[PDB]
């Protein structure tokens, strides 16, 4: 396998695969802060070409973190279908990209092919894709899951109700839930980022969420996005179980940073099967995002694109109901501006769909990054056309608690009516009986939370 | 003029306007399944349904026909029977077909080898003609093979109204290290000759599971021929004595 | 709970829950042979009535085999969703019946309700159900799975191509495969019952099936229904894996009789995941049938319906692609005539659909039983209305090796064209491109196996 | 023409056609009681083969009852289109069976071909048909008639309201009519089997039926199934005319047993044209059933299948609105158990459709026959898939008067929703305005007769 190429008469040589995976990336401030970024456009291009010419086996047999040392490498390599892998092992990344993009490749063809990839292979393809490549490639890879609603069917668009209060006051939380339901938000989940981490608080938050759910017989599910070990305990203890959440990183040391062992995730799966109020088979919820391993010092010289891909290959093992990157959640040290928050939100979603997970995206940015709310509206629409399974919702996307801006409840309603998409069919059926939605559009009386009173 | 029992009736190609009629004839002779009989819309053709129902008329008859007591002795055989008295109650009470009567359990020890090393047993099971058609071809050359060199050959004997689990008793009563059972399988539609062997090593009534047996099925002129079957059984017998295990637990 | 009821002023006392279930069964020769049957048609209705007033808990807490002594009782009980249980623990078996039968009960209502059930509770409902209750109720409970074909979609009807042989001769097997495909049969599985049980014979048959599959690129999957250990070693040694089959029983002594441990079922999942050519997520295949637990002395005084329903609570743990009963495979001692065999067909399918498994049925009979081929056509069509996921298929129904008669290839075509049902959509597209099918109907050239040449 | 064949080397010879028509039958207790039944399966099969090899002319020129002696033979032979007959006269019954079953035969092809048959030829085909042959063959032969509702369109399913009281009390009769209408029953007819035979009683029964009809402007028609000469008189006299009913037998002596001359039927046709309140062109209603000629000693050595076929060839001359066999109405001396009541209900319906009449079936059994209500639910569904034009309805199918069990009002509603079929479009339009039915399903407020109050 070449690690070198000649571009304009000058020879471009690279040390290993990890470096070729890194410099091929589009320019972001994260790979600069990590020392893995290319020196220029030419060596970036040179890295893509050497990367495009490496085979699947080249990248599958060269994980950024070795097998014996990282239990996420272990999990990814162990879940490979070696039969699907051996069919494709000698394809160059440049033929895998053209196979994924081909209109002669079916959803069922991809369903077997993706079984023979490893997360690093997913990242490779994403690296040599234009932004239209990432959108159109992901669109032809739908991932459908079911809980108490069905998410991911082409022609639908879900949204998660994010009602975060600076005190987890249950009136502030209630109030935004009534606001969101009135715009058609909440079919992905009504999910709460808690300001605390105590059991008696979640039960309070869950019993508030589920009081509304039970009162209006809402087809959906609740969540409070505390640590998984507190969630498990609050539900083993009598709080209503919907989804079970946990943030994840793409390395063992990254999971330890969060306090997470893979045994905790197995336990969440088993707690869900005995306790949770879920009709479907998918009940887990993970969140990801470029720059978490680099923050944790758990990236090991690998770039935030490849490490983010290991997130999805990890998630795919637990078959969660939903996954979403939080694209601009941390700040400009990993992704600086609009150009990079878009490109990464396209890379992420594409990577998640190729790994076979119900990939949404929190289209968002922070106030110390070079961005504004027009960036959220650009990205949500592009990701919608890519068939992104869900985005977030908050009143004007203003998180009074986590101090970032996400997408409004207006913005899901806009995408659905701009692109003629519907909610989860079950959630849509409920909104129609409540008079909030007719023919995928808001009624006149919609957007008014006092409707529930 | 057509005899639905005739070879030409069984060699009948019903396909109208075929893509490759020669290919049809090669598929019809490549199998005994009722391929290539064509269709009338989504339904079978009349003659194929006729040969099916005629073949079913015959197969039902073979169910309740018994082997003579005169045939068993013209074969010079100890005949013993289960707790079942006739063919009707046999079909409905498997638990008595897996058990020997009282005069049974004493004619065993009185008249046959003590603790043999192979005990060969023959029963009609679910088809008499599985036993009569293939006997002279399987049982004699079988019996020679175990004698060379082996092997305290247990004297053979026939079990009327017999089931497969009754060999667990025979293996204890007789104390045989290995038991072989030639038994009639349920009648097919096109033939009832099919014979099977169930063979177990040091059977137990308390302990032996169905998995502990080795099974050889479709011993007949259309399946495994009885001459070759016999050579395969004694070799199987040679291996259970080496390994001291049967069926599932063999290597 | 009462074990006692007055009917026409006559007292009927029953010892335990085990007796009530057994005597509530409609008359079948296997229960008689098992000594559990009611002695009078008046005693039988009494068992129905006391059963109808027992609750879910009464039956959940009274399996016919105790938890400590049976790993199948453990699997069934350990897998209960206990929140879904507590909601219905106090409903009568009369109310679960009416709840299932209700058109105000949606498929997502049942999706959660069924997780609070155990197989004894499943069998309870079935015994107070008429033939029509079993057809209608099973119909509104679709179970959809996917391998490389999708099965169970309402409005579809699959068929297993069952090409058997007295010598496992591969030219004979291949002859029956072209026959089957020519009639649109095979979207369920191309499965061969072997007459031997060695790997080398098994792998030779698999090559024959998959050679046909590869040559015409058929969307389907091959199987050789040997013992599960022999399939695993054949696939480990490089033979193409499709489905992985094992005959199953509803008690630990029943499994032992077969030589099966649950860890082999856990291993077949892992072997399929690493090896098997399956685009979708379901790979395992089980077969069941009333009278198998009593044939092994492994029913412990329980009736053959209750024990067959535990087959389903077991198989649901491993979420297989297809399950089916071989309804009259054994003989008249267990199921006697038409009446009893149709009745068993409707029971097994309904309980399987209530169990959340992909329930099909081998509509079959043996020659020493009081039945004929008109019986199969009666029940094949009754189950197609009930949305039975698949039936078998052989030329004219004549198995030359298993020495029974099942459904013809013609019968799947008849059902489909009679009830306006399609094959698996993946498979239907293939028959269209093969000129075998158009608008769900066989073409003029269909039914000719010489068409592949 | 052969009357002999060789089966398994043994020669099977038969005396005439009447015998070959008889022994070819599937085994029923009726042909045993008539001495016409085969000695075994082999001679049964042998009879089918000789029968399959006889031509149309063979059977057309050999009526079971001679021309000069029987005015039903006369009527059947006289209504033959000799042009259609001469096209087919030299086809063997085995080619007529494959022509009827062929997907290359259209409804319009059959419409001319059936004109050249005689009832005995219809019976012959039915004799060499499997049960799936009978179902699929009849499905592709729809017969559509019109009265005040349209019956027989594929995708619809009618039902007759049978409100029979032990005193013809008009409150008991009213009460079950309100019960049935509430389930969607009555589009075939609201038909009364009277316990009396006096004119002043029918007028009472008719004026009760039509008071409800007129009050809710029900699209349908009434009937009281007395003798036709009383019906004619009650309507000539001022009672409201709907359908005119008469039971019929397949021989002159069988009609005399009932008190019926063919002149009475001509008179019913003429009374209907001057008096009856029918929008459409079809207003007559006959009922049939295997074993009526044998009861009357009017079968003449012919079997109950062939004699039943002469029923339809007789009915076809008067172009009635509806005909239905009463399959298990008499008792076990003609049809003993489930196997025979199903097989005959399939034979009957198939035969009626081949003769070109609006063939329904009273799926029913008696309490001294070897049967139960699960037999009614098996047969109604199989006959529904065969496109049976209507079945009966009573509360739980319990006839408090004629002391047999028929099908419930529930059972028509079940078939319609199991098979996604609708009532007569006119009757469906009325049920929708009454709120009883939406989208072919019962509303929540359906099945409650106090709805009409
Ligand atoms: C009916 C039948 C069964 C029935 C037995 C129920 C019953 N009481 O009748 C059921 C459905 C349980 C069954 C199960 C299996 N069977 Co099976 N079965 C048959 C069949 C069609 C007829 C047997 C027969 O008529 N015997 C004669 C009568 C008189 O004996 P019996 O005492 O009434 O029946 C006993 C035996 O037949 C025995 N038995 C039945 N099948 C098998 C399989 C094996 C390997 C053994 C050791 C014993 C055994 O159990 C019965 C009760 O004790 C044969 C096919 C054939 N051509 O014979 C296959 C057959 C014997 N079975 C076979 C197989 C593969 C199996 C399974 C292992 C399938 C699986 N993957 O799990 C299982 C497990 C068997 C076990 N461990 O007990 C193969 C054997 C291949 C071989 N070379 O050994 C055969 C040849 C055909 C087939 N592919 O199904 N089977
Ligand atoms: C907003 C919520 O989303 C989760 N979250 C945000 N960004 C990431 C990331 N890169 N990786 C994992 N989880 C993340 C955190 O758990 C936080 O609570
Ligand atoms: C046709 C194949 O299906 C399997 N089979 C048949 N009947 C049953 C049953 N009741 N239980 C389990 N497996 C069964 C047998 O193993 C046979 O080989
Ligand atoms: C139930 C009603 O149906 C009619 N009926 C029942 N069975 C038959 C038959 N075999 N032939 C003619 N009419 C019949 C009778 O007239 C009775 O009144």
């Amino acid at each position: 396998m070449k690690l070198k190429t000649t571009l304009f008469g000058n020879v471009y040589q690279f040390k290993d695969v990890k470096e070729v995976l890194a410099k091929a990336n589009e320019l972001r401030s994260g790979d600069v802060l990590a020392g893995v970024a290319a020196a220029s456009s030419q060596e970036r291009v040179a890295a893509k070409q050497v990367l495009s010419e490496m085979t699947v086996a080249d990248i599958r047999n060269n994980p950024v973190i070795a097998y014996e040392d990282d239990c996420v490498t272990r999990l990814i390599q162990d879940d490979v279908n070696e039969t699907a892998y051996n069919q494709i092992k000698n394809w160059s990344i440049s033929e895998l990209r053209e196979y994924v993009l081909s209109d002669e490749t079916s959803v069922d063809d991809i369903a077997f092919t993706r079984k023979g990839l490893t997360s690093e292979v997913v990242a490779a393809v994403a690296k040599i894709c234009s932004n239209a490549d990432l959108i159109y490639g992901a669109k032809k890879m739908p991932v459908i899951k079911k809980a108490n609603t069905t998410i991911g069917i082409p022609g639908t668009f879900s949204a998660r109700l994010q009602p975060n209060d600076t005190r987890d006051d249950v009136q502030s939380i209630a109030a935004q839930i009534y606001e969101g339901l009135s715009f058609g938000v909440g079919d992905a989940v009504i999910g709460v980022n808690p300001v605390t981490d105590d059991v008696e608080n979640l039960s309070r938050v869950l019993d508030t969420i589920y009081g509304v759910i039970d009162k209006f017989n809402i087809p959906t599910q609740g969540c409070v996005l505390a640590h998984v070990t507190t969630q498990i305990e609050a539900i083993r203890r009598g709080a209503p179980g919907g989804l079970i959440f946990q943030s994840i990183c793409g390395s063992e040391k990254g999971l330890k940073e969060f306090g997470v062992e893979l045994a905790m995730l197995d336990e969440a799966r088993a707690v869900g099967a005995e306790f949770n109020r879920i009709a479907g088979e998918n009940c887990l919820y993970f969140e990801t995002g470029q720059g978490s391993a680099l923050s944790a010092g758990a990236n090991f010289g690998a770039d935030q694109v490849t490490m983010e891909a290991r997130n999805y290959g990890l998630a795919r093992h637990y078959d969660p109901f939903i996954v979403n990157t939080v694209v601009g959640f941390i700040g400009p040290e990993y992704l600086y501006n609009d150009r990079q928050i878009i490109r990464a939100g396209l890379e992420d979603h594409f990577m998640g769909k190729l790994s076979g997970i119900s990939m949404g995206c929190d289209c968002c940015y922070t106030n110390h990054a070079d961005a504004d709310q027009n960036l959220n509206e650009n990205l949500m629409i592009l990701l919608a056309t890519a068939g992104c399974n869900y985005i977030m919702g908050m009143p004007l996307g203003d998180d009074i608690m986590l101090n970032y801006q996400t997408t409004a409840f207006h913005d899901t309603a806009t995408v659905r009516q701009l692109l003629n998409l519907r909610p989860s069919p079950e959630f849509e059926r409920w909104l129609e009986s409540m008079g909030i939605m007719a023919n995928g559009r808001l009624t006149k009386r919609a957007g008014d939370p006092s409707l529930f009173f | 003029a057509l005899d639905l029992g005739s070879a030409e009736a069984k060699a009948w190609i019903g396909v109208e306007n075929p893509h490759r009629a020669d290919v049809l004839t090669e598929l019809r002779r490549s199998t005994v399944a009722r391929v290539c009989t064509g269709r009338a819309g989504p339904r079978p053709r009349t003659q194929a349904l006729l040969r099916f129902l005629a073949d079913h008329s015959r197969s039902k008859d073979t169910v309740l026909k018994e082997v003579p007591e005169e045939w068993v002795k013209a074969q010079g055989l100890l005949e013993v029977r289960s707790e079942i008295s006739d063919k009707n109650l046999y079909l409905t009470r498997p638990d008595m077909g897996r058990r020997l009567c009282a005069e049974a359990v004493e004619a065993l020890k009185a008249q046959c080898v003590a603790n043999p090393d192979v005990q060969v047993v023959i029963s009609d099971g679910l088809s008499t003609d599985a036993i009569t058609v293939n006997y002279e071809e399987i049982l004699p050359p079988l019996m020679a093979g175990l004698k060379q060199a082996g092997l305290k050959v247990g004297t053979p004997f026939f079990v009327r109204y017999g089931r497969v689990k009754i060999e667990d008793q025979i293996g204890e009563i007789l104390g045989a290290k290995v038991v072989i059972l030639l038994v009639g399988e349920r009648p097919g539609l096109g033939q009832s000759e099919s014979l099977s062997c169930y063979a177990v090593y040091s059977p137990r009534m308390a302990t032996t599971v169905e998995a502990d047996r080795t099974c050889i099925s479709n011993i007949h002129q259309g399946g495994t021929p009885p001459v070759e079957a016999a050579a395969v059984i004694v070799d199987l017998a040679k291996r259970m004595l080496e390994q001291k295990a049967s069926g599932i637990n063999m290597t």
